[PDB]
């Protein structure tokens, strides 16, 4: 993707992450725990769902028969009719192929984007109280228990309260 | 603390602008391939013509007696349908079929032609109704006795209604010139038809044709649409199959050609000869000649649309 | 110090690939709906045929006397136009209309047919020019006296010019066989027309038709295009409306069918029956049969293209 | 959008920003003042204008009449003509819909991009002399008057001149 | 340490959604303009009809004697081709050409008509094979002696094969009625043709036409396709050019119209009259009527696709 | 482009960079040297090549002749045929134009993206041992010879080994 997170500096996805599209994996002193982020997940699904709502719509144009399967119509007019239909088919096969190719590129890139947005959001929450690994992890120099980690996930982390210790 | 994304053990491959076979966490099909082998007609007044050919509903061979004034939203033609009993054919037949497929059905009305000095009950063993009969909406006009001269005659009809009248007549080609003189008297025979927007002349051509239903003769069915307040005039001296009633179109409908049963328990709007395409997908790979309200036919059997992020397993 | 972006109190909703009704700061319409109820013809030699039917300019009924050699870039047909005076009809009429709509006008030239032994001044009260007259570009050939035999005759014309010649002739169907014998003598009548690329035969069919302009007879107008250096030959023995002049196409033009006035003060290139579409937009929702240089017709009434960022009010 | 600025970590737009698309809102000791950035604004408008120049072009293909509004052409050829025209209409309605949808996505995303480009440019100008809030604002620890702020906007800010104080 | 990207001294300008003439490091053409002025036919059984017109292969004028049972994957029509020797023309000629272009060639078989009481060796100096001859696949049926009556006759043929039979017959229009009576006896002449799906009558029309190959007479060639197990019946009393053999389609092929030489050393699948389009590009600006497997024709002469990053020189 | 590297905060490309699409230009004490980065270059070319593989494909639909160059077919059916063909041509000319325009935008933007991905990757390798100029260059405060620079390019740079000196 264009944003070099997913399949980029983040080495892999989590097959154990069954409760969201994106999430946090923390370790501190109590061990490790993993939880999903709802807002990022819901943003990507809402955008993908919008794409789906567009393509499964009704085209309320009725087309009627212009040739005959039981009693073939005159040859010349039949050749014009077959030629026209084959030309339209050429057009719709191309449009379908291009549409899906383009939309798949955009879907992958949008999911990549949502990860980077989550990553950058957290880094500034932690501000100077941490420096990032380079693999999607934040080396936290102050170190806090599970409620504080819980505070990073739901954006209740106050960088100042830990400010002096972390630089130190 | 580490940021991450989900992944799966076995993903689905899709295509993009830059790469073929990229694995994503989830995808969905856009091209419909599953067909329902029935004509899903739930909610729609349906007429299955069966052995009645669509054009026969205007002229009325025996197999169409039940369809002389049908009313429908959906019309189904069958491969075993026949427009005729006495061998013969319509001129510009497909144009008339397309008109009747979208007609919503037909309403017949007597045109009021009366005759004197001729026989009017021409019949054949090819149009059997407990013996020799004829097209129920037509009259086979012949001379009173064998070889008597068929008098030059003129019959006119004014469409006093508010929608166009479908007028059908026939030209009889007897198997020989000798047979034509018996039925209508000797000499060349001519029928001219004119309206405010129509003019065409017809001369019968007796001769041998291969035997169909025992006959080497044929009847040519011709038609025109007569506008409101316009008049049609027939001038003829023999070999003329006269119309007894005019047809009026009821409304709107759609016609299909199918080889499968009717199902009043499924509902559909896209039909082909093999059944019904019921789908929310924007494309189909089932039948390029499907009609109704249809997904666009495409040549591809499958086009997978990604619905999840790239799949990066561990 | 803070970075920011602008916003507005009331934005405009648009659609994207992922969302419907996203508000952006500004947007602009891509589908044209505003029509100008005039034929904008500024700068274009325009011919408004009015009561002259386009095909009449070749044969010359009275209402077309002013249009026998018109020249134009834009041709306007009107609903009140008539191609005929004596009731009748052209065979393959729409093909000839499409040829004349793009002709740029016509240039007439005498074909040089001379006659002896017949009358050449056939006239009717249906083609009135201060009394009975006929099509100005044709000659109604009849026998010298009532019921005299019309002699078998041959008339040929060579196109000595460098562009194809439009040749038109007519077949007269008298109201009765008795009337046909008076005008041309008794018996079957036949007209054969052949060139290097054309061959067709014609026999008249007398008979009653409903009365149009007082007549139950009709005239059939037929036509062909004669290539440079090619010759057309007419072989006939009666019931033949002979051409007096050939037509030559001037250049290029376009033809429309309208019910609105001409405006030499607006300029346009996309016309429909209701007027002119003047627009820089790539699409239109006004008339799917508009012609000229037009925005593409689309079924949507509106497609808003975003011209500003997302609108995030406070 | 894909870049998570506009409608992202920047909470809202400025309805008082009537002189540009993007801008700076500063406060120091003299109060607050707001000015627009010309280069970012002009980049987005130039790109949006280019899109406009493409779609309002001339198609110099002339189409002529092939049926008849006053004297209907023969039914069969008329049905082929109506069927073909309705098929082309189906194609152009889809193309118009898809074109506008795609272009609107790209327009929104490009405007989002121009904001992020402006934001990242300024952060490195200020270098280590500041740390960012997380809402699109730069907490400046050295603090300078209106001419110095003017120096950030027109990129005449010398980070070194204030270097020692800001870290301190 | 500094990060950077490459650039070039002279880049290539391309277009994007937002800008025209952006310079990129590299680009490639998507629209093909280079034509090969030969018919690249390597690997394909090719038949160059030359002076034989495609329809002539069914009737057999002298210039087509070498093509009476051709077999091909690719059929090339030439501008100098002629379908006829005796002047005349096919009815619905283009439909038959489209059938034969994709036929893969034809296989002839005797239909088995025998005659008694007439002459069967009608010949002309227009179909020269070391003197007067005729169409090799037809027989010109005439009366035994001058002005003798041509007997009413019936000839039937059953298609006993498994694919449709192409049946061709002719109507002879002599230059005068006097000439028609000499060849076939006096009076009106009629030929009726009927099958299970076909019925049409024909009467000859003698008359002067301009002289082509010395003759003012013409022959009309008519055709039908006869289904397996179906029968065709001809009923005639003169002016009838009878078929001697039926044609059967070999398989599949494609037909082109070209004015350039055959090249068995280049291979192609997209042909136009000026040669062959050999290209991997998705679009072409060479000929909108090219046929085969072709790049899509577009109106643009060039569409440059970027294959490198933006070019920012120093 | 959307990522504001190429033709953005990076002022120009290197006409001397003949061995790759992207690269490093270093100076330390031994002078200057320039080398190309293979991975970033190969990523962009692979994506551009994929685009090329898609557009130069076979369409195996055969179309046959429906009119006649030597003996013109009947006028009306010929006008319908010309009208239909001109309509299809209108459609394919638009599709070709739009396809190339869209793909060129995406190609330029993807190349821009690969640069930003390279830039951001290196900055976190150097972590706090450096601060960035603002022009695509990293001011390295520890300073190392050519083998160490070689270690940045092939990602064998250990920030800790130089950690104390660089902050100092
Ligand atoms: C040949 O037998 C019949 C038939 O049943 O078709 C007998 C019919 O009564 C007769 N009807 C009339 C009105 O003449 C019919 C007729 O002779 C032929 O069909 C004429 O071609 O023949
Ligand atoms: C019936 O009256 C007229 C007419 O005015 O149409 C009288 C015309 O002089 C006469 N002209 C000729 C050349 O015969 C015309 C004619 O008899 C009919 O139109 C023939 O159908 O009739
Ligand atoms: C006019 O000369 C010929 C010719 O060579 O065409 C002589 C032919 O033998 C003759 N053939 C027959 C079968 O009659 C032919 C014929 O008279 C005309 O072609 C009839 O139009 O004429
Ligand atoms: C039109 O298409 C069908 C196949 O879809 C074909 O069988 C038929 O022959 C075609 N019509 C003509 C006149 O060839
Ligand atoms: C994958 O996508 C399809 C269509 O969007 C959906 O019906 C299905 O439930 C999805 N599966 C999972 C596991 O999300
Ligand atoms: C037909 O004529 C009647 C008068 O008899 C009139 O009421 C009616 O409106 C006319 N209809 C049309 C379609 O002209
Ligand atoms: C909004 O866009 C349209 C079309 O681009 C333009 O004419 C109009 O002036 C714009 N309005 C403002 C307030 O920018
Ligand atoms: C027609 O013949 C003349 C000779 O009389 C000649 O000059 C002219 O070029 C010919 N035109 C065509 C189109 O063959
Ligand atoms: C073609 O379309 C118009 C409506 O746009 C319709 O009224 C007309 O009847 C159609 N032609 C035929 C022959 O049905
Ligand atoms: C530029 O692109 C074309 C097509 O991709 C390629 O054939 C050519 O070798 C390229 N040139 C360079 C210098 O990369
Ligand atoms: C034709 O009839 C024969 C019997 O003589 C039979 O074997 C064959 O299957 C039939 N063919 C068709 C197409 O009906
Ligand atoms: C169809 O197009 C060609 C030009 O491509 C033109 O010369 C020809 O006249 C057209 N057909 C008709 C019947 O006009």
């Amino acid at each position: 993707g264009l944003f070099g997170a997913i399949a980029g500096f983040i080495e892999n996805g989590w097959e154990g992450l069954i409760d969201g599209w994106y999430g946090f994996r923390h370790q501190n002193a109590q061990g490790e725990g993993t939880a999903a982020d709802y807002k990022s997940t819901q943003s990507a699904i809402d955008q993908i769902t919008g794409k789906l709502n567009r393509l499964i719509e009704k085209t309320n144009q009725q087309f009627e028969l212009i040739d005959n399967e039981f009693n073939e119509v005159e040859k010349q007019i039949g050749n014009v009719i077959n030629w026209t239909r084959d030309s339209i088919t050429e057009v719709w096969s191309y449009n379908a192929e291009l549409l899906v190719a383009m939309e798949n590129q955009h879907t992958i890139d949008l999911a990549d984007s949502e990860m980077d947005k989550l990553y950058e959001r957290v880094k500034r929450q932690l501000r100077e109280n941490a420096e990032e690994d380079g693999t999607g992890c934040f080396e936290i120099f102050h170190k806090c228990d599970d409620d504080c980690m819980a505070s990073i996930r739901n954006n209740t982390y106050d960088h100042s309260k830990y400010r002096e210790e972390a630089m130190q | 603390i580490c940021l991450g994304h989900h992944a799966v053990s076995n993903g689905t491959k899709v295509n993009t602008l830059t790469e073929r076979g990229v694995e994503v966490v989830n995808a969905t099909e856009t091209v419909e391939r599953t067909n329902i082998p029935r004509i899903c007609s739930k909610g729609k007044r349906t007429v299955d013509l069966g052995q009645c050919g669509l054009l026969g509903t205007i002229t009325g061979p025996p197999q169409c007696d039940q369809f002389l004034e049908f009313s429908a939203d959906l019309i189904i033609e069958r491969r075993e349908g026949s427009d005729v009993c006495y061998p013969g054919k319509f001129v510009n037949e497909e144009a008339l079929r397309q008109i009747l497929r979208e007609s919503g059905g037909i309403d017949k009305e007597a045109m009021g032609f009366t005759y004197s000095g001729i026989r009017t009950n021409g019949a054949t063993s090819a149009c059997r109704r407990s013996g020799s009969s004829f097209y129920a909406e037509m009259k086979w006009l012949l001379s009173n006795t064998d070889n008597a001269a068929f008098p030059q005659m003129t019959k006119s009809y004014k469409n006093t209604r508010k929608s166009p009248a479908l007028i059908v007549w026939g030209i009889h080609h007897s198997k020989s010139t000798a047979e034509q003189t018996t039925l209508y008297g000797s000499g060349n025979k001519l029928v001219t038809v004119g309206s405010s927007n129509y003019q065409q002349s017809f001369v019968p051509s007796p001769g041998a044709r291969p035997q169909v239903n025992g006959l080497s003769s044929r009847i040519d069915f011709h038609w025109l649409m007569l506008n409101p307040n316009d008049t049609v005039t027939f001038s003829f001296n023999g070999a003329f199959i006269a119309p007894d009633r005019a047809s009026f179109l009821r409304g709107k409908s759609m016609g299909i050609q199918s080889g499968v049963q009717v199902d009043a328990n499924c509902e559909g709007d896209c039909y082909h000869s093999g059944g019904t395409i019921i789908s929310n997908l924007p494309f189909q790979n089932i039948d390029s000649r499907a009609v109704g309200k249809c997904p666009r036919y495409v040549k591809q059997r499958s086009l997978l649309l990604a619905t999840g992020m790239k799949n990066v397993p561990e």
